[PDB]
RNA sequence: GAAUCAGGGUUCGAUUCCGGAGAGGGAGCCUGAGAAACGGCUACCACAUCCAAGGAAGGCAGCAGGCGCGCAAAUUACCCACUCCCGACCCGGGGAGGUAGUGACGAAAAAUAACAAUACAGGACCUGUAAUUGGAAUGAGUCCACUUUAAAUCCUUUAACGAGGAUCCAUUGGAGGGCAAGUCUGGUGCCAGCAGCCGCGGUAAUUCCAGCUCCAAUAGCGUAUAUUAAAGUUGCUGCAGUUAAAAAGCUCGUAGUUGGAUCUUUUUACUUUGAAAAAAUUAGAGUGUUCAAAGCAGGCCCGCCUGGAUACCGCAGCUAGGAAUAAUGGAAUAG
């Protein structure tokens, strides 16, 4: 019927606390958090290749 | 009459379990002989291959020629006869044609004036025979 | 495993006889009087009554000083009165058995829109509900089967966004005036 | 003799249908059934498809 | 042979009732019958009954008012809890307005309306209405 | 637990919770607190994969996917944000789980018109009928934006458009009887066909094939098969057994079943009560998810108030009252 929406609000004391104890997607909605761009399918193919190589030669794989 | 005493439950329960076998609907659903004898094998439908178009004469007083097909099943190789229900739906079927058959109404019994026939064709080459009849689809 | 609920029930029982002309005409009168779309809505109200009666006939068999008869009997009576299908003078448990399904069809929103003169026909009243022109106290309701409680009987009113109650006339009336 | 098959359906003369008024559907169709049976209380029982 | 004395008592009262007789012999008198007849007599279906002592299981002469429809026994004496008592009521009694199911509880041989008041179950003897 | 259900019952429960089992078949073990582990080894059988023929590697009844089998069953999608788990851990990981797609398995809600004036019909000023007329109302759809969320999508919200044959078109089955609805018209002539059942059709078919009408239930509706009620046609409640299906040729007889009266007017059975009994489901309380299926939420002007009930849970075992009914026990060589 319109007119009324309802949500949640969370007022922090200082912004360093709000960087400290917040979900990182909620901080990323304000442009503060920068996750890296890698699909988990891309990130799991890389892991299984690293288990076939032993030693310091994992780094270039 | 019947025993009524307070400790006669075993006499009553065992006499009942023996006398359940004397009617038809319990006997055929618990021997497994009739389950061994229908070609569906306890299923509702079956796909088969039309071997032959066969003409079955109607039981008297009816005097027509009931158009049926002689079908070998894919599931178990049993050869049955299925009826082709409608005006001129034999012309949609060919030989070596893969049909879907179902029961014909009386749960394994023969129906109507067709002697020894208890099945009917539903789909003909993955197309329902009701749609070929009403012109909904084509072969 | 999943975090999903599967609790569901049906709301109607189809009658045992398919064709008796006594019952077919009897269910036709309720449709014409109350603007119902199909006979499932007659059966849903008929099924609602029968659950109340089974809850009633169970409680008539206990003695009058059992705690369960006093508790669930009174919680059944109060739920009937706050929706208006039962009078406060008739607050004994036996009077539930005298009720008809025309008392629950009287308490639809589609009925009570028309019987407050907000509509011109009971076929007209069901149309105004589905098109969001009717509100109860602050809520726009597009459900004709809304059982309106006796507490909110006064608060049935036209909507605010509606052209019938408030401003901003509908898109037919505007584009006629846009052409002129 | 499986020769004659589809005989009467083929020998039926083909009559095309008449494109006509749309039937009302839903609550309004039940409005007609309530009106045509319980508002027309003309004196007279005849069935509704009588010829 | 005679396995149940209460059954032969109530069948003989029931047969003499529909024959329209005023009095009836009840052969062997047990104390269960005497306690059964008093429950029928306090609710008033039979008149005063005379018990005859003959230095064995005696005889009872019963005056019949003409009010009885059917005095029946239930065999065997099924144990009945208070949960199940209302299911015996609409299988034995013709109405919820009259008729009685006779129980034998630990507080004595009772009709079913008294056993609800006393809040106890028992074995069922018979019924009358 | 589920479906059916007057009371009793009958049938189902592979299937998200608890418990068990097995990881192609069997067998043997290592490590460890915990395994006879299989996303650990070791054999042999079955199968199958690379190969330079010397050898090497295998276990989707994990998520997806494919083949096969069949009447019969979905995307090789996104994410650890929620729920939780593991680790040395506030940071890592999770095809557990979550979110989308396919989804007429099913369940809840609910459009496909409403009104007014005429033309008319009626009824004792009210109502009905119309391929007549009239501008009023809206969604479907299109579509910015917000919101939603891990990022999205959908719903909710709101602009922009969006209806007259409102062509933005409702089907599925029927119309002899059971059983709601035609002795309409045309064709066919025991043919083709229908028909669960009785039946219909051999030249005026109330039943076929069609058109017209009509009925039923409606975004659903036929059909096949399992099964429940109907079925007092399995009968404990509750069936029959002279002639309809049926009491053994006759008697004895052990199990089994059942046992007369009697007394205050020892062990049990019984009855009542108490405990202890996993949630979910069912019954049911409270609560306007816009209603309802649901959900356990919510409500009231710095915060405050308040719920997250109760019942039921055969039998067996335990506990305390009752002592009728029903068994049983004491003193006869008095030991
Ligand atoms: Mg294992
Ligand atoms: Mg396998
Ligand atoms: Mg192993
Ligand atoms: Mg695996
Ligand atoms: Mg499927
Ligand atoms: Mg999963
Ligand atoms: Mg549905
Ligand atoms: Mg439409
Ligand atoms: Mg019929
Ligand atoms: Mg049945
Ligand atoms: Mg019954
Ligand atoms: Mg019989
Ligand atoms: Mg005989
Ligand atoms: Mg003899
Ligand atoms: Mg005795």
């Amino acid at each position: 019927g319109g007119g009324k929406t309802t949500g949640f609000g969370m007022i922090y004391d200082s912004l360093d606390y709000a960087k400290k104890n917040e979900p990182k997607h909620r901080l990323a909605r304000h442009g503060l958090y920068e996750k890296k761009k890698t699909s988990r399918k891309q990130r799991k193919e890389r892991k299984n290749r690293m288990k076939k190589v032993r030693g310091t030669a994992k780094a270039n794989v | 009459g019947k025993c009524r005493g307070l400790r006669t439950a075993r006499k009553l329960r065992s006499h009942r379990r023996d006398q359940k076998w004397h009617d038809k609907q319990y006997k055929k659903a618990h021997l497994g002989t009739a389950l061994k004898a229908n070609p569906f094998g306890g299923a509702s439908h079956a796909k088969g291959i039309v071997l032959e178009k066969v003409g079955v004469e109607a039981k008297q007083p009816n005097s027509a020629i009931r158009k049926c097909v002689r079908v070998q099943l894919i599931k178990n190789g049993k050869k049955i006869t299925a009826f082709v229900p409608n005006d001129g739906c034999l012309n949609f079927i060919e030989e070596n044609d893969e049909v879907l058959v179902a029961g014909f109404g009386r749960k394994g019994h023969a129906v109507g004036d067709i002697p020894g026939v208890r099945f009917k064709v539903v789909k003909v080459a993955n197309v329902s025979l009701l749609a070929l009849y009403k012109g909904k689809k084509e072969r | 495993p999943v975090a999903r609920s599967w609790v569901c029930r049906k709301t109607y029982v189809t009658p045992r006889r398919p064709f008796e002309k006594s019952r077919l005409d009897q269910e036709l009168k309720l449709i014409g009087e109350y603007g119902l779309r199909n006979k499932r809505e007659v059966w849903r109200v008929k099924f609602t009554l029968a659950k109340i009666r089974k809850a009633a006939r169970e409680l008539l068999t206990l003695d009058e000083k059992d705690p369960r008869r006093l508790f669930e009997g009174n919680a059944l009576l109060r739920r009937l009165v706050r929706i208006g299908v039962l009078d406060e003078g008739k607050m004994k448990l036996d009077y539930i058995l005298g009720l008809k399904i025309e008392d629950f069809l009287e308490r639809r929103l589609q009925t009570q829109v028309f019987k407050l003169g907000l509509a011109k026909s009971i076929h007209h009243a069901r149309v105004l509900i589905r098109q969001r022109h009717i509100r109860v106290r602050k809520q726009v309701v597009n459900i004709p089967s809304f059982i309106v409680r006796l507490d909110s009987q006064k608060h049935i009113d036209f909507s605010l966004r509606s052209p019938y109650g408030g401003g901003r006339p509908g898109r037919v009336k505007r584009k006629n005036a846009k052409k002129g | 003799s499986l020769a004659r098959a589809g005989k009467v359906r083929g020998q039926t003369p083909k009559v095309a249908k008449q494109e006509k008024k749309k039937k009302k559907t839903g609550r309004a169709k039940r409005r007609m059934q309530y009106n045509r049976r319980f508002v027309n209380v003309v004196p007279t029982k005849k069935g509704p498809n009588a010829n | 042979v005679r396995m149940n004395v209460l059954a032969d008592a109530l069948k003989s009262i029931n047969n003499a009732e529909k024959r329209g007789k005023r009095q009836v012999l009840i052969r062997p008198c047990s104390k269960v019958i005497v306690r059964f007849l008093t429950v029928m007599m306090k609710h008033g279906y039979i008149g005063e009954f005379e018990i005859i002592d003959d230095h064995r299981a005696g005889k009872i002469v019963v005056n019949l008012t003409g009010r009885l429809n059917k005095c029946g026994v239930i065999s065997p004496r099924f144990d009945v809890q208070l949960k199940d008592l209302e299911k015996w009521q609409n299988n034995l009694l013709p109405s919820r307005q009259f008729g009685f199911i006779v129980l034998t509880t630990s507080a004595g041989i009772m009709d079913h309306e008294e056993a609800r008041r006393k809040h106890t179950g028992g074995k069922i003897l018979g019924f009358f209405f």
